[PDB]
């Protein structure tokens, strides 16, 4: 898809895994997804909450498969789902953000978008 | 199929208490968690769904009509 930054893979990445039924959205969700065998993938943002869930996100990836792709703005992979689908960009109705994704498996059978872990296995 | 007439006490519905979110583990350390309350052996449940801290009690909401624990 993109040109494998660090922001233009999830924009690849998202789009996609929502028709594999992976994104799940919310700090809960994505909790209960990650203390299973399905986590394949985690976002951050900024502490617009609590300052403790930021060290269970990093604690609990940590404990099993850490994956963690801290991308701030929490707002900016909040448009990237919305609720889903689109109506627009400049769009009043919902736009809230995620502040954390949880991906299954890398997804639907893909090509490109396997690049990002290609990339960033080695560099971290 | 005559009006109705003032009533007592009429009121519609509880009021879904608005508990924090997620606070169910603690860390000793960065990737050394805590669980304060037991997750619940059950086949039908995915192990990874939590269980209420009821002391005197121990209730899971999945299996809404079975599986407590009285102690």
């Amino acid at each position: 898809g993109g040109v494998m930054d660090v922001n233009t893979a999830l924009q690849e990445v998202l789009k996609t895994a929502l028709i594999h039924d992976g994104l799940a959205r919310g700090i809960r969700e994505a909790a209960k997804a990650l203390d299973k065998r399905q986590a394949h993938l985690c976002v951050l943002a900024s502490n617009c909450d609590e300052p403790m869930y930021v060290k269970l996100v990093e604690a609990l990836c940590a404990e099993h498969q850490i994956n963690l792709i801290k991308v701030d703005d929490n707002k900016k992979l909040g448009e990237w789902v919305g609720l889903c689908k689109i109506d627009r960009e400049g769009k009043p109705r919902k736009v809230v953000g995620c502040s954390c994704v949880v991906v299954k498996d890398y997804g639907k059978e893909s090509q490109a978008k396997d690049v990002i872990e290609e990339y960033f296995k080695c560099k971290k | 199929k005559k009006s109705y007439t003032t009533p007592k006490k009429n009121k519609h519905k509880r009021k879904k208490v608005k508990l924090a979110v997620l606070k169910y583990y603690k860390v000793d350390e960065n990737g050394k968690i805590s669980r304060l309350r037991r997750e619940c052996p059950s086949d039908e449940c995915g192990a990874g769904v939590f269980m209420a801290s009821h002391f005197d009690r121990h209730y899971c909401g999945k299996c809404c009509l079975t599986y407590c624990f009285n102690k």
